[PDB]
This record gives structure tokens, C-alpha cells and sequence, in this order.
């Protein structure tokens, strides 16, 4: 287990998105 | 003038008295002098508040300063508040091994760190190789364990395997571990422990933009955020290495990177009082990130 691989844009993105 | 003390590590009590002057790290000195700790770094004394919040007990201020449950005598907990990226590397003390593993084996027993059935019965039986020695058939007869507090309640629950049923399967194993030390199961069971996906991560309920529920855990190895029925899985991970600072205002915190034209990372959390502890580990967490490797 380790949190796939990404730049940070991305996890803004994503945690929005939730 | 002068007040009565109650520490209890994992395995021992110890009972002192301080004044109304002792700072917090004078009551730790102590604890590691009665101990013989080494390795302070990863360790802390626990207390509750007079609400009845347990809080981690801020060493540079006075003890009668920091609203500690008022009675005789004061309690507080020695535990880890850190945790090592690998066990083999990071703990050369006998005691420091010990702590750690008594610590660890109760957050599975009370199902604080997640644990699947068919290695619950491997960490029991490094736990029963620990404390009960080399198996013995004279000795060891069957029902030896009918006393023993070896299994997670999860796991006990979500079989239809009777108690001296899983007695037996963790004989099987104890049999299988005839020649090891103590000090060599507490570490076995270490090294089996610290690769579950819920050890040594703290959680913490979060909200995103839309005010969905999340979790956040701070670990060792950096930040992660989980989907809130996920605790097992990481879904978004930030590195100690990829972090510039971390604070946090009211209810808002704001992660910024070290890429400096990146954007801030931002999040949210209900309470003040959480908040203090989510910034006090992740100082921590990254400076021992940072001393590994310098």
C-alpha cells in the first residue's frame, strides 16, 4: 500500500472531487 | 507541595511525587532514567484533561499548568508517540523492543490497527512464544491458553471457529517456534506488525471543499488521505520530501510544497483541540524523516 503516484494539481483535484 | 504521581508504561507502574514548579520534561527524565530508555525520541506521557480529553502533555511547560485531571494521585501513560520506519534499524534497546511490541499487540487486540485472521493467529503465536517460552508437551497441555487474551475481537466474531479451536491453531504455531528468544519474538511480531496498512498512522476526520467526510493520516513516511469507509487504503499521498509547511487556522489547514509554483494543498478539521495534535505530529513525524537521512 502506497498512494499512487501523482503531481499536486492533481490531488486538489481529486480530494475535490470526493 | 508535594503532589503524588502514577506513570504506567505497558509493562510496569511507577509512582513519584513533583512540585507545583516541575516542567513536563523533568516528569519524562524521570521515566526514562526509571526505564533505562535510550531512544527518547519516540516516546511521550499521556494525561486527561479535567473534560476528559486524553492529551499528550506538553513537556516545556510546568506539569499543575497544563490542567491535568485533578486527583490523588495524577496518572499518566508512557507511550510512543512515534513510530520507527523499520523496527530492525531503529530500536537497539532491549526495553525500547519491548514497549513497542506491548504497545503494538494491544492496539490489534483492541482492534485499534486492522489485522486479517490468518496473521492474527501468527502475531498470537509469536505473543504466546514471548511469554510462554519454548512449547513443551508435558507442560503445554491442551487447553494451556484458555487464559490468554490472543486474538482480536473482529477476528473471533467473523468466524464460526470455537475458542479452543483457534487455541489449537495457534498451538500449531507456538510448536513451529521451538527454538526462538524473547527478544527475537517481540521482533518477529514487530516485523509482521509494521507492515499492516493501519500501523503507526494516526487518523483523523477531515472534510474537502464539498464537506465530504474523509480521513487523514499522518505516518512516518509522510501524509495520506483515505476514503472515509477506507481506512486500508491510501487514495492521495504527500512525502515528507515533497512538504515546505504545514499550519492551520480555526478550522482550516493549509499544506504548502516545496515545488513553490505548485499549488497549496488545503483541507479542513472540526475541532481546535485535534488540530494541535495533527500539527504536533506532523513536526515530528518530518523531522525524524529528515534526522534518518542527514
Amino acid at each position: 500500500k502506497r498512494a499512487p503516484q501523482m503531481d499536486w494539481n492533481r490531488k486538489r483535484e481529486i480530494f475535490s472531487n470526493f | 507541595k508535594p503532589i503524588n504521581v502514577r506513570v504506567t508504561t505497558m509493562d510496569a507502574e511507577l509512582e513519584f511525587a513533583i512540585q507545583p514548579n516541575t516542567t513536563g520534561k523533568q516528569l519524562f527524565d524521570q521515566v526514562v532514567k526509571t526505564v533505562g530508555l535510550r531512544e527518547v525520541w519516540f516516546f511521550g506521557l499521556q494525561y486527561v484533561d479535567s473534560k476528559g480529553y486524553s492529551t499528550w502533555l506538553k513537556l516545556n511547560k510546568k506539569v499543575t499548568q497544563q490542567d491535568v485531571k485533578k486527583e490523588n494521585p495524577l496518572q499518566f501513560k508512557f507511550r510512543a508517540k512515534f513510530f520507527p520506519e523499520d523496527v530492525s534499524e531503529e530500536l537497539i534497546q532491549e526495553i525500547t523492543q519491548r514497549l513497542f511490541f506491548l504497545q503494538v499487540k494491544e492496539a490489534i487486540l483492541n482492534d485499534e490497527i486492522y489485522c486479517p485472521p490468518e496473521t492474527a493467529v501468527l502475531l498470537a503465536s509469536y505473543a504466546v512464544q514471548a511469554k510462554y517460552g519454548d512449547y513443551n508437551k508435558e507442560i503445554h497441555k491442551p487447553g494451556y491458553l484458555a487464559n490468554d487474551r490472543l486474538l482480536p475481537q473482529r477476528v473471533l466474531e467473523q468466524h464460526k471457529l470455537t475458542k479452543e479451536q483457534w487455541e489449537e491453531r495457534i498451538q500449531n504455531w507456538h510448536e513451529e517456534h521451538r527454538g526462538m528468544l524473547r527478544e527475537d519474538s517481540m521482533m518477529e511480531y514487530l516485523k509482521i506488525a509494521q507492515d499492516l496498512e493501519m500501523y503507526g498512522v494516526n487518523y483523523f476526520e477531515i472534510k474537502n471543499k464539498k464537506g465530504t467526510e474523509l480521513w487523514l493520516g499522518v505516518d512516518a513516511l509522510g501524509l495520506n488521505i483515505y476514503e472515509h469507509d477506507d481506512k486500508l487504503t491510501p487514495k492521495i499521498g504527500f512525502p515528507w520530501s515533497e512538504i515546505r509547511n504545514i499550519s492551520f487556522n480555526d478550522k482550516k489547514f493549509v499544506i504548502k510544497p516545496i515545488d513553490k509554483k505548485a499549488p497549496d494543498f488545503v483541507f479542513y478539521a472540526p475541532r481546535l483541540r485535534i488540530n494541535k495534535r495533527i500539527l504536533a505530529l506532523c513536526m515530528g513525524n518530518h523531522e525524524l524523516y529528515m534526522r534518518r537521512r542527514k
